[PDB]
């Protein structure tokens, strides 16, 4: 109440399936913005003056609307079990049957929702299903 | 065909030299200046070949190869304007007796206010000394 | 890099190939980096001028004396406040084959100094500008193959200008040449005040004295009377005229 | 081989873009000289 220091007071919390699914919609985008884009513009460090204060964030930057964020455009039909829901802060939150409460600690989906964010996940999943694959490389091997 | 239009084309350059100073003053004059600056400039190399030995030989080669091209561009009339005003009253002042000193004046003028131009340019000034050399032995 | 349009591309082609060539500020960077890093160029030193070789001025290489003292030249008046100042007039660069006698007479107009600071570097890099650009008007048998500079201050700047011509020694001389009175030649005098605009006036300054006395002769009596000029202006000018 | 989420060649199906889914020189030399500059 002095003023003298502000903590976050959260935990950042993620349903694992879902948050490789939301960084590989992410990843696609990305990749896709690279090539389409024909000069990509990158910022420059420090991006204020040495002599210019920090801004006041509801005088400057509060009545601003945002721009749109890094969103991979899903399709109505073949993503439709994730497209009302992938890019929200917490996802499923809300969803009494998903996820425990506004908490956020235990959640369970069904197989459209779960083959759904397995298929947006092929970029960041891991794709070695095959057990052998590891032989003479794997942590006990490398501790040998 | 070609032999036969060079013959007529010397037969045109036979008839002269001297420049007027309203024609250097206007824009309808253009092609009669640019014949009258041609015809007069290879009278003046016509009598360096006349006094060859005398005045630096090896020179004179290479002049006639660094004035072919102006000497082509006037022929077709191709000259900018301030060039071909400048080069007119410098070769006025260089048919007069006592105005030599105005002839290099001017060529101040000209010449200071590409690589092709610049050794034209200098080959007039060869041109001026070379008058100066003869008519103060003349 | 940028947007072009017609005409200017090549215009600031050749603006940077001379600024970069021939600008002062980056002659004092190339010149303290030469001095940092401890570096010599090699070179054979032409001697200099004085009064026991001077009879050489005369030979058959040409040759041109070179002066910048009349570049820069003020007029001085009294201000409202008490105080006293300068004004910019006409000047000129004296530049004299002393075998022929032939003067080249670069007047120096007033819209040069365009209200600038520090006018008298400008001042002895706009000589070495103009000198270079009068030799290089002048076909190659009419180069000279020695320029002599009157004042020490022009020989950095001519050599930096000159580095196009690397036939061409750049000479000083220990004699103190009155060419500096010029400016007291009458006929000279209303040339350069009359101008409106930078021109070039070129003079013979021996005034046909070459048909009765050599070049040797004329060089002295030259000398004399700019000297006397020098010396007394209105005691010269009233014993010539 | 081409990769079947897009049927392009080459990059296989972990490295797509796309989303998945379910004589006047004569006359002047003639002056002078020999033709040749
Ligand atoms: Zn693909």
């Amino acid at each position: 109440t002095s003023g003298a220091i502000t903590f976050v007071n959260e935990t950042p919390r993620v349903i694992e399936p879902v948050y490789t699914a939301q960084w590989s919609a992410t990843w696609i985008a990305m990749r896709r913005e690279k090539r389409d884009r024909t000069h990509f513009k990158r910022m420059r460090f420090p991006p204020f003056d040495d002599d210019e204060p920090p801004l006041s964030y509801e005088q400057h930057i509060e009545n601003i609307e945002p721009l749109d964020p890094i969103n991979l455009p899903l399709d109505s039909q073949d993503d439709e079990y994730v497209k009302d829901w992938l890019y929200d802060s917490r996802p499923l939150e809300e969803d009494s049957k998903k996820v425990n409460g506004t908490s956020y600690k235990k959640w369970s989906f069904d197989l459209p929702e779960m083959s759904n964010l397995y298929r947006l996940s092929t970029p960041l999943r891991d794709e070695v299903t095959d057990k052998n694959y590891y032989y003479l490389f794997d942590k006990k091997s490398f501790f040998n | 065909n070609r032999p036969e239009r060079i013959q007529e084309a010397i037969a045109q350059d036979k008839t002269s030299v001297i420049i007027d100073p309203s024609q250097i003053g206007s824009t309808e004059g253009k092609p009669l200046l640019s014949m009258k600056c041609n015809l007069y400039i290879h009278e003046i190399l016509s009598r360096w070949k006349a006094s060859l030995e005398a005045y630096h030989p090896e020179l004179f080669l290479d002049t006639k190869k660094a004035l072919f091209p102006l000497l082509l561009q006037l022929r077709r009339n191709q000259l900018a304007p301030d060039l071909l005003i400048s080069l007119a009253t410098v070769l006025y002042h260089l048919q007069q007796p006592k105005e030599i000193n105005l002839a290099v004046q001017s060529y101040m003028k000209l010449s200071i206010g590409d690589e092709r131009t610049r050794l034209w340019i200098t080959s007039i000034k060869r041109l001026i000394t070379f008058e100066e050399w003869y008519t103060s032995n003349h | 890099y940028g947007n072009w349009f017609n005409g200017l591309k090549p215009l600031i082609q050749n603006s940077m190939r001379t600024i970069m060539k021939a600008n002062p500020a980056l002659y004092v960077l190339r010149e303290r980096i030469r001095k940092g890093l401890q570096i010599y160029q090699s070179s054979v030193q032409e001697p200099f001028l004085n009064s026991s070789n001077y009879a050489e001025l005369f030979n058959n290489d040409i040759k041109l004396f070179v002066d910048d003292t009349n570049v820069y030249r003020v007029t001085v008046h009294k201000t409202f406040e008490g105080n006293v100042a300068t004004k910019a007039i006409n000047g000129c660069i004296f530049t004299l084959n002393p075998k022929t006698g032939h003067l080249f007479l670069k007047i120096i107009h007033t819209s040069v100094w365009a209200g600038q600071k520090r006018l008298s570097q400008l001042a002895k890099w706009k000589t070495a500008e103009e000198v270079s650009a009068l030799v290089r008007s002048l076909p190659k048998e009419e180069q000279p193959k020695q320029i002599i500079v009157t004042r020490k201050a022009m020989l950095d700047p001519l050599e930096v200008h000159m580095l196009d011509f690397p036939n061409i020694a750049i000479r000083p001389t220990e004699l103190r040449l009155p060419f500096s009175a010029a400016m007291s030649i009458d006929k000279l005098s209303d040339v350069v005040m009359k101008a409106t605009e930078p021109q070039m006036v070129l003079f013979n300054i021996y005034d046909d004295w070459l048909d009765r006395i050599s070049s040797y002769t004329a060089f002295s009596r030259l000398t004399l009377l700019l000297r006397a000029l020098k010396t007394n202006e209105e005691s010269a000018k009233m014993i010539l005229l | 081989s081409f990769c079947r989420n897009c049927g392009e060649a080459g990059h296989k199906e972990k490295d797509c873009m796309e989303k998945p889914r379910k004589i006047e020189l004569m006359k002047l030399e003639l002056y002078k000289d020999s033709v040749g500059s």
